[PDB]
C-alpha cells in the first residue's frame, strides 16, 4: 500500500518489534546459551537444534520484515547491514542442510564450523539486540571516550602491520633453508613474528638458534624485537592516556 | 658405453630420493642371508 | 658388484632469452608511450 | 624539456598512479616468487618466469625514474634529504641485476638485504596519509 | 516506402564506413585463403613454380588494367554503383574459384585412379600422368578467378577511399584510413586462419597412405565450403549496399556546410603533368613502392628464413610469420592514423614524422642483422656423410628398400647430435608411430649413435622432426620482428595523408588510382624475378639428380641470405631517407614560394 502501508508500518513495527523481538530474542538467547555449553549438550542434541532451526526461522521472519519495510535508509544501519549478512548465510546453510543429498563431505567437515562460528554471530547480534534498555550510563561514558581516538590508533596499528611485514619478509629472507619447518610459509612467518612480538619464547628462539650455525640472526632479531616493542606500546600507552586525559580535563 | 650384458639394467629413479645399498648373500641353490659388514662404493670411471 | 643409478635432475632450459624478449617489448612500449606523451607536451607548451 | 618534463610528469596524475600501481604491484609480486620455484605446477612455471622478469622490469622502470630524476638539479640532488637515502636504495636494488650478470651468485648474495631495502622504500614511498605524518613527526621529535 | 529511421541511419558516413569495413575484412580473408590455396595447389596438383607466378601475376596485371579504368569510371559516375558492381564481380569470384575443388576432385587422388593405376602396384600409382589431363582446365578457372578477382577487388580499394577521402573530413580520413587498413590486415589473418585450421590433417595425422588421399578429398571440401559462404557474404552486403542512396544526407550536410565559408583525355594529361610537375607526389610514390617491395619481401622471406636457420618446419614457419606479422601491424597503423586525427598533423611536421620514424626502423633493422650475425645449430652441410658417401650418397640401398622420393626428404634427428635428411633414408624399415609423436624404428644405415634416446615398449626409436637445443634466439627475433612491423606500419597513413592535401577535392578520384599503378605494376612484377634471382644465389646446391630445373634445393645458405636481403632492406630503407630528405627541402621550398612573407 505505498507509503500508507509504509506509515502503517512504521507504527506496527514500533509496537510488534518490541514486543515480539524482545520476547523471542530472549527466549533465542536462553536457548542459544544452553545450546554451546558443552556439558549439556549430551543432555539434549534433539530438543536443541529443531529449537535452533525453530528461532532462525522467527530471525528470517524478522528479515522478511525488514525487507517488506522502509528499505533503504534500513541499509543505512550498519548493524542492519550485519542482519542481512548473518541472514543470508543463515539461509545458504539452512537450505544447505534441507536439499540433502550433495557430494561433498559431511559429518561434522570445516564447513560445519563455518556454520557454527555464524550461529555464534546470530548469538552476539542476540545479545547485541536484548541490550536495548540499560546498557548503563557510566559505561556508556567509558567507552564513549575509548573510542573518541580512532584516527591515532588505526594509524599505529597500520605502522605496526607494515613493520611486522618488513620483519616477516627480512627474516624469511634470512631463515632460507635454515631448518624453516617451523616458518616454512608466509602464515607460520607471521605467526612466528606475532610469537617474537609478544614475548613468547624468543629465549628459546635464541638457544634452539645457538644449536644452528648461524648467530647474527639473533642480534637482529633483538634489536627488531626491542624497537617494535618499545615503539608500539609506548606508543599506544600515552596515545590511550592522553585521549582519556584532555576528556578527564573537562567535566 | 654402457649396457646391460656387463652393466645391468639401469635404475630408472626419479628427482632426489634416498636409497641405501643394502646386500644379500647367495649361494648355488639360493640366497643364505642379509649381509652386514663395512662397504666401500666407488665409480668405474671417477667423478667427485 | 654392479648396479647403476639414473636419478632425474632439476636442470631447465634457461630461459634467460625468452623473457628478455619480454623486457624488450616492455621498453620498447615504455619508450613509444613516452614518445607520445612528448608529442602530446609539445602539442600543449605554447598554452604556457 | 629536462627540469620541465620532471615537473610536468609529476604534475600529472596518470604517471603518478602508474607508478604507485607497478609499486604494489611489485610488493604484492614479490613473495610470490618465494614460495614455489619447481615443477609442482608446469603450466604456471613460464608465467612466473615471466613474472619475476616483469620484477627485473621495474627495476628498469627504477633506472627511468633516476633518469627523471637526472632532469633535476643533478649534482645537487646528491646531498640532500631522505630522497637521496631513496636514490641509494634504488641503486642498491639495481645491483641485483650486476651481480647476477657477472657475480655468479653461488655465494653469500646478499640479495635479500637490498630487496627488503626496495620494499621498505616502496613500503614508505606509499603517498603516506596526513594521520601517519603527524604521529611520523611526533615520534621523530 | 522505407521511411524507417533504420534507413536515416544506415546512410550516415558511419553506416557507410561499417559497410565498408565488412566489405575490406571478407576481401582480405578471400585473398588470404586464396594464396595459400594456390600455393598448395601448386604443391599437390603437380604443376611447376613457373604456373604458380604466372596466375600470381595475373591478379597483379588485372588490378592494374582495371585501377586507373575504373577510377577515370568513378571520376564521372556514381561510386557506390561501382562499388555494388565490384562487389557482385566478387561474390561471382568466389564461387568461380569454388568450382574447380568440387566438380574436379578426380585429377591427382591416392588411388582413384583407377583406369591407369592399379591397387595392388605402388609404382604404377605415381606414373602414368593423367592428371596432366583435365589440370590445364583448372589452370584457366584459377587464371579467370585470379583475373575477375582483380578486377572486383581493386576497384573496392580504390573507390572506398574516395568516398572516404571526398566525403570525411581530414580529422576522420586517417581514422578510417588506418581502420580500412586494420580490417584487411584482419582479413589476412582470419582467412590464413580459417584455412589452415581445415587443411591441415586431422588429429590422425601418423595413420597409412590413404591419409594423404583423406586430406586431398579434405582441403578441396574445406574450400568449397568456405568460397562458398564468402561469395554468399558478398552478395548479401552487395545487396545491402545497393539500397544505400546515391544522395547521402550526411555528405549533402557536408557539403552545404563547406560551401559557405568532363574526364577528357586532355584533363587526363592535365592530372598526370601536374603530378609529375610536383616532386611530392613522385616521392611519395617511390616511398611507398619501396615500402610495399620491403613488406613484401619481409612475409615472403620470414618463413624461409625460420626454415634454414631457425630449423622450423615450412608451414610452421609460415604460421609463426603470419599470426606475429599482424599484432605490430594493426597497431602500427592504429596509432598512426590516430595521431594525425588528434594532433592535427601537418605536411612538414608529417614529414619529419616519417623520416624519424624511418630512421628508428632502419636502426632496429641493424640491430636484427646484428642479431643474425650469432651462430646456431647447424643441420646438414657436414662436409660429406662422415667419409662414408659423397653429396650424393642420398640414392643408396636403404633409399631403394622403402621407396623414398627426393621431393619430401624431412630432416631426422641422430642421438649423436647429427642431423641427416630423408629419415626413411636412414635405413629405419620399420615405422611404429604414437598419439603425439612419429618415430623411427630399426635404423641400418645411420652411424654408430644410439647416445641416450628414450622409449618404453621397445627401443632403438629415432624421433622426426628436426631437433634444437639453442632455439632461444627466436623470441628475441619475433619482439625486433614486431617493432619493425610497427614502424613499418607507422609510416603508410603520413603519406596517404599527405596525398590529399596536394590535390583538390574534385581530383581526388585519381590520386589513390594513379599512385595505385605503380603499386601494381612498377613495384610488384620485377619484384619476383629479383626474389628469384636472390634466391638461386643463395641456392646454389639444387637437387640436380632428380628435381632437374632447380625445382628443390637443400642448401639454403644462411650467412649469404641473410646478408643479401638485409643489404636488399637497407638499400630499399636507405632510398626511402632519401627521397625523405629531398623531399622535405622540396616542400619546405613549396611553402615558403607559396606564402613569401
Amino acid at each position: 500500500l505505498l507509503g500508507l502501508q509504509q506509515m502503517i508500518l512504521s507504527l506496527t513495527q514500533s509496537l510488534g518489534f518490541e514486543t515480539f523481538i524482545f520476547i523471542v530474542v530472549c527466549l533465542n538467547t536462553v536457548i542459544l546459551v544452553a545450546q554451546t555449553f558443552t556439558e549439556l549438550e549430551i543432555r539434549g542434541e534433539w530438543y536443541f537444534m529443531v529449537l535452533d532451526s525453530i528461532f532462525l526461522s522467527i530471525y528470517v521472519l524478522e528479515a522478511v520484515l525488514k525487507l517488506i519495510a522502509l528499505g533503504l535508509e534500513y541499509f543505512y544501519d550498519p548493524w542492519n547491514n550485519l542482519d542481512f549478512f548473518i541472514m543470508v548465510m543463515a539461509v545458504l546453510d539452512f537450505v544447505l542442510l534441507q536439499i540433502n543429498s550433495l557430494s561433498y563431505s559431511f559429518y561434522n567437515h570445516s564447513l560445519f564450523r563455518i556454520l557454527k562460528v555464524f550461529k555464534s554471530m546470530r548469538a552476539l547480534r542476540a545479545i547485541r539486540v536484548l541490550r536495548r534498555l540499560s546498557i548503563l550510563t557510566s559505561l556508556h561514558e567509558v567507552a564513549g571516550t575509548l573510542s573518541g581516538s580512532l584516527p591515532s590508533i588505526t594509524a599505529i596499528l597500520t605502522l605496526m602491520f607494515t613493520c611486522l611485514f618488513l620483519f616477516s619478509v627480512v627474516l624469511r629472507a634470512l631463515f632460507q633453508d635454515s631448518d624453516p619447518k617451523r616458518f616454512q610459509n608466509i602464515f607460520t612467518t607471521l605467526f612466528t613474528l606475532f610469537t617474537m612480538l609478544t614475548l613468547d619464547d624468543w629465549s628459546l628462539i635464541y638457544i634452539d638458534n645457538r644449536a644452528q650455525g648461524a648467530w647474527y640472526i639473533i642480534p637482529i632479531l633483538m634489536i627488531y624485537i626491542v624497537i617494535q616493542y618499545f615503539i608500539f606500546l609506548n606508543l599506544v600507552i600515552a596515545v590511550l592516556v592522553d585521549n582519556f586525559q584532555m576528556a578527564l580535563l573537562k567535566g | 658405453r654402457y649396457d646391460v650384458a656387463k652393466y645391468g639394467c639401469p635404475l630408472t629413479l626419479e628427482l632426489g630420493q634416498m636409497f641405501q645399498p643394502i646386500v644379500e648373500l647367495y649361494d648355488e641353490n639360493g640366497f643364505i642371508k642379509i649381509v652386514d659388514a663395512n662397504f666401500i662404493l666407488w665409480e668405474i670411471h671417477g667423478r667427485n | 658388484t654392479i648396479f647403476a643409478i639414473e636419478s632425474l635432475g632439476m636442470i631447465p632450459r634457461s630461459s634467460v632469452y625468452l623473457v628478455a624478449a619480454l623486457i624488450f617489448v616492455l621498453m620498447l612500449t615504455f619508450i613509444s608511450i613516452l614518445v607520445l606523451s612528448y608529442f602530446w607536451y609539445l602539442k600543449i607548451y605554447r598554452q604556457f | 624539456p629536462l627540469s620541465l618534463w620532471a615537473g610536468w610528469v609529476l604534475d600529472s596524475s596518470v604517471f603518478s598512479k602508474f607508478i604507485i600501481s607497478l609499486i604494489f604491484l611489485n610488493t604484492f609480486v614479490l613473495m610470490v616468487e618465494i614460495e614455489l620455484m619447481e615443477s609442482t605446477n608446469t603450466a604456471l612455471w613460464p608465467v612466473k618466469l615471466a613474472l619475476e622478469v616483469a620484477d627485473w622490469f621495474i627495476l628498469l622502470s627504477f633506472i627511468v625514474e633516476i633518469l627523471l630524476m637526472w632532469l633535476a638539479s643533478f649534482s645537487l640532488f646528491w646531498k640532500d634529504a631522505w630522497n637521496v637515502f631513496d636514490f641509494f636504495v634504488t641503486l642498491l636494488s639495481l645491483l641485483p641485476e650486476l651481480v647476477v650478470l657477472l657475480g655468479v651468485p653461488a655465494h653469500s648474495v646478499w640479495l635479500q638485504l637490498l630487496r627488503v631495502c626496495r620494499v621498505l622504500r616502496s613500503l614508505k614511498l606509499f603517498a603516506r596519509f596526513r594521520q601517519i605524518k603527524v604521529i611520523l613527526l611526533a615520534l621523530v621529535r | 516506402p522505407i521511411v524507417l529511421p533504420f534507413v536515416q541511419r544506415f546512410n550516415n558516413i558511419d553506416g557507410f564506413m561499417t559497410l565498408y569495413v565488412a566489405a575490406v575484412l571478407i576481401h582480405g580473408a578471400l585473398f588470404a585463403v586464396v594464396d595459400m590455396t594456390l600455393n598448395i595447389y601448386q604443391v599437390q596438383f603437380s604443376l611447376t613454380r613457373t604456373e604458380w607466378y604466372l596466375m600470381d601475376f595475373s591478379d597483379y596485371i588485372a588490378s592494374f588494367v582495371v585501377a586507373i579504368i575504373i577510377a577515370h569510371f568513378g571520376s564521372k559516375g556514381n561510386r557506390t554503383r561501382w562499388i555494388a558492381a565490384s562487389c557482385i564481380l566478387m561474390g561471382l569470384e568466389s564461387m568461380l574459384f569454388a568450382f574447380p575443388f568440387f566438380t574436379y576432385e578426380i585429377i591427382i587422388p591416392g588411388r582413384q585412379s583407377i583406369e591407369l593405376c592399379m591397387e595392388e602396384n605402388e609404382k604404377r600409382n605415381i606414373i602414368c600422368g593423367n592428371s596432366v589431363p583435365n589440370r590445364s582446365k583448372c589452370i584457366y578457372f584459377h587464371i579467370g578467378g585470379q583475373c575477375i578477382h582483380g578486377i572486383a577487388g581493386m576497384p573496392i580499394y580504390i573507390l572506398g577511399i574516395t568516398f572516404i577521402f571526398d566525403h570525411i573530413p581530414t580529422s576522420s580520413c586517417g581514422f578510417y584510413l588506418a581502420i580500412g587498413h586494420s580490417a584487411y590486415l584482419i582479413g589476412y589473418l582470419l582467412g590464413m586462419v580459417g584455412g589452415l585450421q581445415n587443411f591441415q590433417p586431422p588429429p590422425k595425422e601418423k595413420t597409412v597412405e590413404i591419409e594423404p588421399a583423406k586430406v586431398y578429398q579434405l582441403l578441396q571440401s574445406g574450400w568449397w565450403k568456405t568460397f562458398l559462404i564468402i561469395a554468399a557474404i558478398s552478395f548479401c552486403v552487395s545487396f545491402m549496399m545497393v539500397c544505400f542512396p546515391t544522395s547521402l544526407p550526411g555528405a549533402h550536410k557536408l557539403r552545404l556546410a563547406k560551401r559557405k565559408e568532363q574526364p577528357h583525355l586532355k584533363g587526363f594529361l592535365h592530372n598526370i603533368w601536374h603530378i609529375l610537375k610536383n616532386p611530392l607526389m613522385l616521392t611519395q610514390a617511390i616511398c611507398k613502392v619501396s615500402e610495399y617491395l620491403t613488406f613484401n619481401t619481409s612475409l615472403y622471406f620470414l618463413p624461409h628464413h625460420l626454415q634454414t636457420q631457425f630449423l622450423i618446419t615450412p608451414g610452421i614457419a609460415s604460421l609463426l610469420t603470419g599470426a606475429f606479422v599482424l599484432p605490430g601491424g594493426i597497431i602500427g597503423h592504429f596509432l598512426g592514423g590516430l595521431i594525425v586525427d588528434r594532433l592535427e598533423m601537418t605536411n612538414k611536421n608529417k614529414l619529419k614524422f616519417t623520416l624519424v620514424t624511418t630512421v628508428v626502423s632502419v636502426g632496429l633493422f641493424l640491430l636484427i642483422f646484428f642479431v643474425e650475425c650469432q651462430t646456431t645449430t647447424f643441420a646438414g652441410i657436414n662436409e660429406d656423410y662422415d667419409g662414408y658417401g659423397q653429396l650424393g650418397n642420398l640414392t643408396a640401398d636403404c633409399n631403394e628398400y622403402c621407396d623414398c622420393t627426393t621431393s619430401l626428404y624431412t630432416s631426422i634427428c641422430g642421438r649423436d647430435e647429427k642431423e641427416y635428411f630423408s629419415p626413411c633414408f636412414a635405413g629405419c624399415k620399420a615405422t611404429k608411430v604414437s598419439q603425439t609423436e612419429k618415430t623411427y624404428y630399426n635404423c641400418s644405415c645411420i652411424k654408430e649413435g644410439l647416445a641416450a634416446s628414450d622409449d618404453e615398449g621397445q627401443f632403438i626409436d629415432a624421433i622426426a622432426g628436426t631437433c634444437d637445443s639453442d632455439c632461444l634466439k627466436l623470441p628475441l627475433f619475433f619482439a625486433f620482428y614486431f617493432s619493425a612491423t610497427v614502424f613499418s606500419n607507422m609510416c603508410s597513413i603520413p603519406v596517404i595523408s599527405i596525398i590529399l592535401q596536394s590535390v583538390p577535392a574534385n581530383f581526388t578520384s585519381l590520386s589513390l588510382g594513379v599512385t595505385y599503378a605503380i603499386v601494381k605494376f612498377v613495384a610488384s612484377v620485377p619484384a619476383p624475378l629479383l626474389f628469384r634471382l636472390s634466391s638461386a644465389i643463395a641456392c646454389i646446391y639444387w637437387d640436380n639428380n632428380r628435381c632437374g630445373g632447380k625445382e628443390r634445393c637443400w642448401i639454403y645458405n644462411k650467412n649469404i641470405l641473410v646478408y643479401e636481403f638485409m643489404g636488399i632492406w637497407m638499400s630499399s630503407q636507405l632510398i626511402i631517407v632519401l627521397l625523405n630528405i629531398y623531399a622535405i627541402q622540396i616542400h619546405d621550398v613549396v611553402v615558403h614560394g607559396e606564402i613569401t612573407e
